[PDB]
């Protein structure tokens, strides 16, 4: 799908090498627009990735480092917009690509790279690396970016072909002849922007961003601001326009809300629509978000000072803080919704700060939905389990543990996860590794809980499957599809056949049983203690004292009672309550 | 003292939905149980819904059952009625009852009652006009609105005495139509005056009307 | 479940009689539901008053002349001396089982000293004919009994289907009725005559007569 989010890693090396390479095959396949960042890092020569051929645009910075391998195939990125910058400075930086027959990156290969809005270019420790020296980027540098750095380095270990005695002004990419950079800016008539060629009536509109096809505003190579169903525009469409004489706000149904760089109709899945129609990951300040009845969240404007809000790691008052510990474990009492991130990790518990002691662990009882990530990296000895987040229903992760993890659990050597009522991880990546005792994975029906496609479940390392049914590690035979989080009957993901609280089981007592029970969706529920068990027969049709076949000691008509209340009634011949006759 | 008072109903669509409220007073709900009657226009008294506060457990009418739903936040001291879907039977009008203390389960307090009509037609507050007068009787004929009731009155609280509000009538049309009528000696006439007061809360409107020789 | 049925539906019976209206359970769990049935009395429009509750106990503010009996499945609420403030409908509830069910109603209406009509008719103002319609309405103030005929005569034409017929429920004094017919009729057929009239029918009257107003 077109538009995929990026990552935040920066130099970071990767915890699992193993499956790092499918993580961005994951995001990338089929990707046009990176929302985010590209970072591709620590890649091995034999690395493929042709799932990188459809990028078109990159709106943060790319970042290409640590990698042996020898070609990054992006020839389809035609636009990098800076929205960040690799160390508040680079929208294009390569680093360290090659050894510490032979590897490491020869040729950039950036053909239609044409529009560098915001930042610059730093190319450092390539040693294979050809062709750099020969670009004129501040062609390829926005007219408002002209003095962005460049910091290059051609120190090589090997010698270059000349560019292709077809490359114009032997300024190239690499050595075939579709490498030659085409310049947009530094060679157009008039004051122009960008042009296709020479004369002014090759000039492109003036909201085009990286070239054309053409003179019109539908014949850009990229939008330098908004895409309004093929037509570059300076804004969107407002969702309200207002009438002529008296002001009232008027639904405009050509009305747009702001994606990216686009004009949309709908925000899309794990976003929040605002009343100033953008599609954000986060409401701006004295918001809060509401729930319509479609599971589709909106930011809507405060009415007062605002309730109180759970915060958690990434937000307001803990956004410099890197753990759960000791110190801030309280915040989380009470909290049944939390903004931001939980991430546990080592000085969690190995604290002046103190250990985390795991029973203080229980205040996310409450918990039910992380707006943000979770990830541990560290859980006590002592606890199985996850299931401290027992009641936890959903991970969104509109903020991903870096850029790409949704939820993450590694070095653990928990025994099952017990995550029971998690349904949904909004988005983001599922990263599970290095837990020894960890079974009851594939266990859990995990493209059930995922929401679009860029998304799965990376998994190595933990304990063997073999091992796990070799010890009759399986789920109960009462959860349905074979579907659970851990061993035994409670942790299923739906009983074949009925609940009583949260287990799992054959029957309710309706016929046979100490607490004689009636039903109610499946569910088994006692009878009123003051119902007489029926041999037979059901007991009770409901809760209420008044639901019973017959009473076990005497009746207040209409409901069964311990006995006759003391406003003065006694028992009558038939177990009924009659009044006293005097007062 | 003790009181109900049944609030939040009116007028709505066929398949339509609204939420009736039971604002308790002079004790406290969680004592006891809390009832809804309704009854049809000219029709006996139909029992449609229960609920014990305390622990929430809600018995239903087979009619109204998974369409109307009964609950009662503890903390207000007030008793609600989300009805949807909306047939056209459901038309009556809802009281709201209590049953007694803890061994004592007749309805014994009873609020005013709320009128609920389910018809897709919308409010025109009606046009008042007057009737022409030893016996001196006099009448307003207050004509073409929809839907009921009308409170009429004479002045303030100062005539009561002698004074007939009529029921309305559904005409082919479909507006209904009444008359509020009232009598006094022939020695009074035109001295002091005789405003019939007449209301109309589905449409805010109000007029006050007179009638003179 | 439990249905309740009372019997008779309705009674008109005069001031200081005896009234006896009875409710009759039925189910296939019978037991003896006697002492666990209520009564309550409603007026035409205003909520229900209970009156009796535990079969025979009277609730306060209730008049001693209220009584209520039973035993077995059969109950029976007395009134010892009708009064004309008793003009309702009484119905009869059963608590035994959940839900608590009413029986249909019992119509009391009082007996009363025949009584003829104070007979008016009331023109369309100029108010009324400033509009696009209008109508004429004939009163039959402060009668009894219920029964009357409201015939309308436009000089000499007996009218077939364009009247409407609106009466008040009994008054809790003096208990009598009061009837208005009205016309239905725009500016039409209204000009064109200028002597309406409005003939009674009654039982206590002797012959019909007619009320009538003059266009000036
Ligand atoms: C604009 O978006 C449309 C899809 O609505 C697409 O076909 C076209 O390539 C886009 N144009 C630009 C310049 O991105
Ligand atoms: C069980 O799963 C079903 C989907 O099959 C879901 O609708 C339901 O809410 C779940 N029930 C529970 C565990 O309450």
């Amino acid at each position: 799908t077109q538009v995929c989010t990026g990552t935040d890693m920066k130099l970071r090396l990767p915890a699992s090498p193993e499956t790092h390479l499918d993580m961005l095959r994951h995001l990338y396949q089929g990707c046009q627009v990176v929302q985010g960042n590209l970072e591709l890092t620590y890649l091995p020569t034999n690395a493929s990735l042709s799932f990188l051929q459809d990028i078109q645009e990159v709106q943060g910075y790319v970042l290409i480092a640590h990698n042996q391998v020898r070609q990054v195939p992006l020839q389809r990125l035609r636009i990098v917009r800076g929205t960040q910058l690799f160390e508040d400075n680079y929208a294009l930086a390569v680093l360290d690509n090659g050894d510490p027959s032979p590897g490491g990156l020869r040729e950039l290969q950036l053909r239609s790279l044409t529009e560098i809005l915001k930042g610059g270019v730093l190319i450092q420790r390539n040693p294979q690396l050809c062709y750099q020296d020969t670009i004129l980027w501040k062609d390829i540098f926005h007219k408002n970016n002209q003095l962005a750095l460049t910091l290059i380095d051609t120190n090589r270990s090997r010698a270059c072909h000349p560019c292709s005695p077809m490359c114009k002004g032997s300024r190239c990419w690499g050595e075939s002849s579709e490498d030659c950079q085409s310049l947009t800016r530094t060679v157009c008539a008039g004051g122009c922007a960008r042009c296709k060629g020479p004369l002014p009536t090759d000039c492109c509109h003036e909201q085009c961003a990286a070239g054309c096809t053409g003179p019109k505003h539908s014949d850009c190579l990229a939008c330098l601001h908004f895409n309004h169903s093929g037509i570059c525009e300076l804004h969107c469409p407002a969702l309200v326009t207002y009438n002529t004489d008296t002001f009232e706000s008027m639904p405009n149904p050509e009305g747009r809300y702001t994606f990216g760089a686009s004009c949309v109709t709908a925000c899309p899945y794990n976003y929040l629509s605002t009343d100033v129609g953008s599609c954000t990951l986060v409401c701006p300040l004295h918001n809060q978000e509401v729930t319509a009845e479609d599971g589709t969240q909106r930011c809507e404007k405060c009415s007062k000072p605002c309730a109180r809000v759970c915060y958690g790691l990434g937000m307001e008052h803990l956004r410099e803080v890197r753990a759960v510990t000791s110190a801030n474990i309280q915040e989380f009492a009470g909290c049944k919704k939390i903004f931001g991130s939980l991430a546990f990790l080592p000085e969690s518990f190995d604290g002046n700060t103190a250990p985390l002691q795991p029973e203080q662990l229980q205040v996310f009882e409450t918990l039910e939905e992380i707006t943000g990530y979770l990830y541990i990296s560290a859980w006590p000895d002592s606890l199985p389990d996850l299931s401290v987040f027992q009641n936890l229903q959903v991970i969104r992760g509109r903020i991903l543990h870096n850029g790409a993890y949704s939820l993450t659990l590694q070095g653990l050597g928990i025994s099952w996860l017990g995550l029971r009522s998690l349904r949904e991880l909004g988005s983001g990546l599922a990263l599970i590794h290095h837990n020894t005792h960890l079974c009851f994975v594939h266990t859990v029906p995990w493209d059930q809980l995922f929401r679009n496609p860029h998304q799965a479940l990376l998994h190595t390392a933990n304990r063997p499957e073999d091992e796990c049914v070799g010890e009759g590690l399986a789920c109960h035979q009462l959860c349905a599809r074979g579907h659970c989080w851990g061993p035994g009957p409670t942790q299923c993901v739906n009983c074949s056949q009925f609940l009583r609280g949260q287990e799992c089981v054959e029957e309710c007592r309706v016929l046979q049983g100490l607490p004689r029970e009636y039903v109610n969706a499946r569910h088994c529920l006692p009878c009123h203690p003051e119902c007489q068990p029926q041999n037979g027969s059901v007991t009770c049709f409901g809760p209420e004292a008044d639901q019973c076949v017959a009473c076990a000691h005497y009746k207040d008509p209409p409901f069964c009672v311990a006995r006759c209340p003391s406003i003065w009634k006694f028992p009558d011949e038939e177990g009924a309550c009659q009044p006293c006759p005097i007062n | 003292e003790v009181q109900l008072v049944e609030s939040g109903g009116g007028l709505v669509q066929p398949g339509g939905s609204l939420r009736l409220s039971c604002a308790a007073s002079g004790f406290n709900i969680k004592d006891t149980y809390i009832h809804w009657v309704r009854q049809a226009p000219g029709k006996g008294l139909e029992w449609v819904a229960r609920i014990y506060p305390t622990n929430g457990y809600t018995r239903y009418a087979d009619s109204v059952k998974g369409r109307f739903t009964i609950s009662a936040d503890t903390s207000k001291n007030t008793a609600y009625l989300q009805m949807n879907s909306l047939r056209a039977e459901d038309t009556a009008v809802y009281y709201c009852s209590r049953w007694g203390g803890d061994g004592f389960y007749a309805m014994d307090y009873w609020g005013q009652g709320t009128l609920v009509t389910v018809s897709s037609a919308s409010t025109k507050g009606p046009s008042v006009f007057p009737l022409a007068p030893g016996t001196a009787a006099l009448g307003c004929l207050v004509k073409d609105y929809f839907p009921e009731p009308v409170t009429v009155s004479w002045n303030s609280g100062a005539l009561t005495s002698g004074v007939h509000t009529f029921p309305a009538v559904l005409q082919s049309s479909g507006l209904y139509s009444l008359s509020s009528v009232v009598t006094v000696p022939s020695s009074s006439l035109g001295t002091q005056t005789y405003i019939c007061n007449v209301n109309h809360k589905p449409s805010n409107t109000k007029v006050d009307k007179k009638v003179e020789p | 479940d439990i249905q309740m049925t009372q019997s008779p539906s309705s009674l008109s019976a005069s001031v200081g009689d005896r009234v006896t209206i009875t409710c009759r359970a039925s189910q296939d769990i019978p037991r003896s539901i006697s002492g666990y049935v209520a009564w309550y009395q409603q007026k035409p429009g205003k909520a229900p008053k209970l009156l009796i509750y535990w079969g025979s106990y009277l609730y306060s503010g209730v008049p001693s002349r209220f009584s209520g009996s039973g035993s077995g499945t059969d109950f029976t609420l007395t009134i010892s001396s009708l009064q004309p403030e008793d003009f309702a409908t009484y119905y009869c509830q059963q608590h035994y089982t959940t839900p608590p069910t009413f029986g249909q109603g019992t119509k009391v209406e009082i007996k009363r000293t025949v009584a003829a009509p104070s007979v008016f008719i009331f023109p369309p103002s100029d108010e009324q004919l400033k509009s696009g319609t209008a109508s004429v309405v004939c009163l039959l103030n402060n009668f009894y009994p219920r029964e009357a005929k409201v015939q309308w005569k436009v000089d000499n034409a007996l009218q077939s289907g364009n009247s409407q017929e609106s009466v008040t429920e009994q008054d809790s004094k003096d208990s009598t009725y009061s009837l208005s017919s009205t016309l239905t009729l725009s500016k039409a057929d209204y000009e064109k005559h200028k002597v309406y009239a409005c003939e009674v029918t009654h039982q206590g009257l002797s012959s019909p007569v007619t009320k009538s107003f003059n266009r000036g």
